[PDB]
RNA sequence: CCAAGCGUUCAUAGCGACGUCGCUUUUUGAUCCUUCGAUGUCGGCUCUUCCUAUCAUUGUGAAGCAGAAUUCACCAAGCGUUGGAUUGUUCACCCACUAAUAGGGAACGUGAGCUGGGUUUAGACCGUCGUGAGACAGGUUAGUUUUACCCUACUGAUGAU
RNA sequence: UUAGUGACGCGCAUGAAUGGAUGAACGAGAUUCCCACUGUCCCUACCUACUAUCCAGCGAAACCACAGCCAAGGGAACGGGCUUGGCGGAAUCAGCGGGGAAAGAAGACCCUGUUGAGCUUGACUCUAGUCUGGCACGGUGAAGAGACGUUUUUUCACUGACCCGGUGAGGCGGGGGGGCGAGCCGGGCUCUCGCUUCUGGCGCCAAGCGCCCGGCCGGCCGGGCGCGACCCGCUCCGGGG
RNA sequence: AGUUCUCUUUUCUUUGUGAAGGGCAGGGCGCCCUGGAAUGGGUUCGCCCCGAGAGAGGGGCCCGUGCCUUGGAAAGCGUCGCGGUUCCGGCGGCGUCCGGUGAGCUCUCGCUGGCCCUUGAAAAUCCGGGGGAGAGGGUGUAAAUCUCGCGCCGGGCCGUACCCAUAUCCGCAGCAGGUCUCCAAGGUGAACAGCCUCUGGCAUGUUGGAACAAUGUAGGUAAGGGAAGUCGGCAAGCCGGAUCCGUAACUUCGGGAUAAGGAUUGGCUCUAAGGGCUGGCAGCCGACUUAGAACUGGUGCGGACCAGGGGAAUCCGACUGUUUAAUUAAAACAAAGCAUCGCGAAGGCCCGCGGCGGGUGUUGACGCGAUGUGAUUUCUGCCCAGUGCUCUGAAUGUCAAA
RNA sequence: AACUUUGAAGGCCGAAGUGGAGAAGGGUUCCAUGUGAACAGCAGUUGAACAUGGGUCAGUCGGUCCUGAGAGAUGGGCGAGCGCCGUUCCGAAGGGACGGGCGAUGGCCUCCGUUGCCCUCAGCCGAUCGAAAGGGAGUCGGGUUCAGAUCCCCGAAUCCG
RNA sequence: GGUGGAGGUCCGUAGCGGUCCUGACGUGCGAAUCGGUCGUCCGACCUGGGUAUAGGGGCGAAAGACUAAUCGAACCAUCU
């Protein structure tokens, strides 16, 4: 069954330090601890081992990602602007 | 009086920092002849968590080019590289994320992380955790370089100066709420003898300009004088203004 | 005490102006005589005693005392003078009963009798004041109550000439 | 019902991070009411244990001018003593808390002292630090502006004092030599490059070539030098100055 | 060995095997080989695993502290019985046996998971691998060589008793204080709770006897009333476990909540259900639970012990946390959150008599340094005259030395 | 002889003990015998008191070694100076090695050692100190004393050199 | 409807602490102790030893607290 309406994970702080950081810290929660897919073998296993250190079960392939996501939207656009200027060096 | 906090942090004692667990000091490589005319290439042989700091510390290797021997290098780790992988050191180095190139061969708009505020220094500038700089223009005539630095400063740097393409891996790490002081009681047990905090205005005047009164003012101006001596310049040093910052 | 008036009449049943003579030390003052090598500082509780300037009761006198009720005055302190809500309260106000619900003293009786609510240390909050440290017969909250086996007095207990 | 709660508000003297208003959960935080409960009380009684109590043994201390019954008087204005009266009878036991203005501690309150200390500041007099000008370390060259070949100043440069960073001070500067392009009528130059980018391997302690020398009987054994790995230089390399 | 008036094939005690070596159970493996899987399958309490190779077969390795064996029955122990100098490691008989069970407790090994803006030492020391400079003998009495099995010699120095705490330590003392650990039985019970008991320990806490006055200190009980007491319900008291039912306002939807409020609870005799091993059935094993019913007692049953009183509100502080050791535990402090301020390293802030000195800094603005407010929600109005702070300056009054 | 010892009763601590062992600290308090002067807030035939004598045995259990936070020399700097700062930072910081070459000596003189010099090769980059709970090879069973034993004896092992 | 087992989560022991009785005691057992009643009890938790900070100095989740029974400036000797 559901078993909380809307507190979902952040249902551990109980009646704690607000509506509000408890909403807010709920998606970070969530991102946290969620099991990505791996890009170097497939396998739903990549899981973060530090802030920023996020290590795959399966090929054992470790990656510095994000603080909470594996990858940030601020890292993932660089890595598309590195690619261009690369090309407009090299032409 | 007697001396203030703020004077007592200056002596070490109880107010040094924590490096028991520390992996060492993250920097680049030291320049010699394969990075100031070609590269040098090294694999990343694992991405550790350092104690203290936010960024995790890549740990790669490379061939001393003069000996039989490997070197471990203990790199800040640009967001995106992984074990296993070829990075390369030097002037011919190519342009992807996790690569060190001297400044002056990037071109505009590069975004770079542990940049050498001087040349040959092994990186000082844009270290902590999601931060950059960017390349805004060379000067070829007088080999400088302009970049943006995270404060939003902009700064003159010869174009010989090293860094590595990409920001630092572990951004965001700001946007959580700490929620507890339990929390942050952790987050500076592993830095250093800050926390918790005790008012100024919670204490007596013998150990704080602020201290005493029966009603809990500062009695005082709060900005200080940037000449103020020690022990006196308490509050908000050189304040410029005050107030909420409304607008640009 | 005098007696202009009041009391329908009528100064003096009962009151009493303008004036004036006293008493008391349960009010506050004034003073600074004793105590600063310390006389424990409010109130309550408990307990005894004393005063009378008498509320009640006994015996009386006078009324604008028909009766009832009441008022004034005498001898008079023997016996009484209570239960409660609010307040730290003294003081006050009301509820209820009562014959009546009088007023006081005893180092403003009584902290080696208690309590510690208030005042009156150190913590802390608010307001006003001060640049500030800080202050406020301004509010608020938390804040250690020591000793008797000596002498006497007293209560009882042996006893003594 | 001087309490509490809800309203009112010309509020002595409320009020917006000297934060205003709120509000779930939480509190050995302050306050009011109610149900229940009860010896808190009316109004006290009884019971148990350990004391106190008496005995054997053993055994201090605080405190003490002399002491120790009252009334009034006067008196340093509240006497245990003195005056006038009341009166007075050995030695003691258990209690008691009226008095000894009982003990305890040279009053913390208050005032005085030409006695202090903690703290503050717009007190007086200073002071570390700090900002600023001058002189010295302290040099070289160009110009610009001046003054009378010297000399003042501004700007731009220099490096060698001085400073900073890196390195196990490991390839710096200049030239030579070689490869890809450009181009004038096969050679010279404009001028660039110095052999590593697919893979989570390996990579040193010389191959080869040229020249000399030695030991043993042209053949076996054993060495040296050079190139390979360009040449010459004055600061290790950079950044400041 | 105890009990035996009656009963009790009863109750109590006791009923071994070290290190090291070998062998074998058992446990683990992210190790290999075959093979190729959807009608997807395997699988745990949970998970989790697979075309990057699942199921199914057959292997390999690691730990084996468990059992057997050498040790080793010769020793030890229980019991019975003999000697002696009788202060003998004295001598003999018999025995040291067979099974069951468990969310049990203690330890330990292992597997797998969660938490971190926390990621949880270093070095001595030991070992493997890559490489192949070298060395070894010329067919032998073979050589270099050997981390294999035996055999030979040695291991110096200092500590070591006992107390380890209501009497061996610190508080002036045999001081109701303080002072770091290890092992840890039965019953009841959720239980390392309380209450009783075994092993082991002790003698009531630096004295005894006789009384049973007052006043105490510590426990109880009280008719009728029920806070009238008091500054104040201070103190005491009521509630209390578990099962079943039931549960409001408000709320940040997590709570409030054991809300509040009821019923039940003993003893005894039964019934039903819940499993394992072996060969939709049969047989044999077994361990505690749950529910239901009858009967039963003077309505007494969580019978001792253990064990929340509750509700409606107001103020303050969000919370958990901290604080004046020895009169204040709080509304004070901290806090997450929020908002300012300085700083790009010849730097900010700070230390230092001193320097090519030092902390932040193994740091680099998502950082370090300095302040205010104090979760969330909602909002944070006007004032730059004053006092501060700050920015511009030869345009430019005053202005030291040189 | 209330208090010592033995025996028997009745009780308590009730495996988070009033049980059995340690660390720190104590330092002989441990054990046997004797005394009952003083001390053990009564007593004592008793004591942790006094007196006279004994008692602690190791390659294997600890220290010893390592490094930890840290402390601390030299070089250097500072300092009137005792000195201080500083710990890799302004340092010619290595006294070592397989192998090879020259001699000098020796002995199981055969041929192998040793030694001196030369050649060659050489990062560790920080003297030293820092834990009886961290790291750190290797000892277990049985017996034995008045008091010691994983230390003595018996038996069976093991590590290191 | 199950499973699962989070939490600066709740009752509560050890431990740590110390609210009220304004209890005991107050020439004490004690120059701060004792009883009941109480707070917390997976964490900002409790604690041993090592180590660092030294007196106008340290250290302070801030009480002018603590710094050897001494703290709004320790203790020791000297000036004296
Ligand atoms: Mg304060
Ligand atoms: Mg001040
Ligand atoms: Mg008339
Ligand atoms: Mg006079
Ligand atoms: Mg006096
Ligand atoms: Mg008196
Ligand atoms: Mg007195
Ligand atoms: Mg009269
Ligand atoms: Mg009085
Ligand atoms: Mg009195
Ligand atoms: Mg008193
Ligand atoms: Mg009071
Ligand atoms: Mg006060
Ligand atoms: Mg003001
Ligand atoms: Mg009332
Ligand atoms: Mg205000
Ligand atoms: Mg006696
Ligand atoms: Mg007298
Ligand atoms: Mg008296
Ligand atoms: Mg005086
Ligand atoms: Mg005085
Ligand atoms: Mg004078
Ligand atoms: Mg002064
Ligand atoms: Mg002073
Ligand atoms: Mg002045
Ligand atoms: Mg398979
Ligand atoms: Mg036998
Ligand atoms: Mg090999
Ligand atoms: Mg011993
Ligand atoms: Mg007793
Ligand atoms: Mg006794
Ligand atoms: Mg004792
Ligand atoms: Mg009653
Ligand atoms: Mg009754
Ligand atoms: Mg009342
Ligand atoms: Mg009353
Ligand atoms: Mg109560
Ligand atoms: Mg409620
Ligand atoms: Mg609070
Ligand atoms: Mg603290
Ligand atoms: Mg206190
Ligand atoms: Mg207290
Ligand atoms: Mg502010
Ligand atoms: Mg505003
Ligand atoms: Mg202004
Ligand atoms: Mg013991
Ligand atoms: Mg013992
Ligand atoms: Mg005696
Ligand atoms: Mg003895
Ligand atoms: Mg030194
Ligand atoms: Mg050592
Ligand atoms: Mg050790
Ligand atoms: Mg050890
Ligand atoms: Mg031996
Ligand atoms: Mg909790
Ligand atoms: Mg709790
Ligand atoms: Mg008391
Ligand atoms: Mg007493
Ligand atoms: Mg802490
Ligand atoms: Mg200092
Ligand atoms: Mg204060
Ligand atoms: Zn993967």
């Amino acid at each position: 069954a559901k078993r909380t309406k809307k507190v979902g994970i952040v249902g551990k702080y109980g009646t704690r330090y607000g509506a509000s950081l408890r909403k807010m810290v709920k998606k970070i929660e969530i991102s946290q601890h969620a099991k990505y897919t791996c890009s170097f073998c497939g396998k739903t296993k990549m899981k973060r081992r530090a802030v920023g250190i996020w290590h795959c079960g399966s090929c054992m392939k470790t990656v510095a990602g994000g603080a909470w996501t594996y990858n940030t939207t601020s890292a993932v656009t660089v890595k598309s602007a590195i690619r261009r200027l690369k090309e407009l060096k090299d032409q | 009086g007697r001396v203030i906090r703020g004077q007592r942090k200056g002596a070490g004692s109880v107010f040094r920092a924590h490096v028991k667990h520390r992996k060492g000091a993250a920097r680049l490589r030291a320049v010699d002849f394969a990075e100031r005319h070609g590269y040098i290439k090294g694999i990343v042989k694992d991405i550790i968590h350092d104690p203290g700091r936010g960024a995790p510390l890549a740990k790669v290797v490379f061939r001393d080019p003069y000996r039989f021997k490997k070197r471990t290098e203990l790199f800040i780790a640009a967001e995106g590289i992984h074990t296993g992988q070829f990075v390369y050191c030097g002037k011919k180095a190519q342009l992807n994320i996790g690569n060190v190139l001297p400044v002056g061969t990037m071109p505009e708009g590069t975004i770079v992380c542990c940049l050498e505020e001087k040349p040959g220094d092994r990186g000082k500038l844009a270290r902590a955790s999601g931060n950059y700089a960017t390349v805004i223009s060379h000067n070829p005539e007088t080999k400088k370089t302009r970049v943006k630095l995270p404060s939003g400063s902009k700064k003159v740097i010869s174009s010989a100066n090293r860094a590595v393409v990409g920001v630092v891996a572990g951004g965001g790490r700001i946007d959580k709420p700490i929620l507890k002081a339990g929390r942050a009681y952790h987050k500076y047990k592993a830095k250093r003898n800050c926390w918790p905090r005790v008012r100024g205005v919670a204490m007596n005047p013998v150990e704080h300009p602020f201290g005493g009164g029966n009603h809990q003012h500062i009695g005082k101006p709060s900005t200080i004088r940037r000449d103020a001596p020690a022990g006196r310049k308490v509050g908000l040093i050189a304040a410029r203004r005050t107030g909420r910052l409304r607008g640009t």
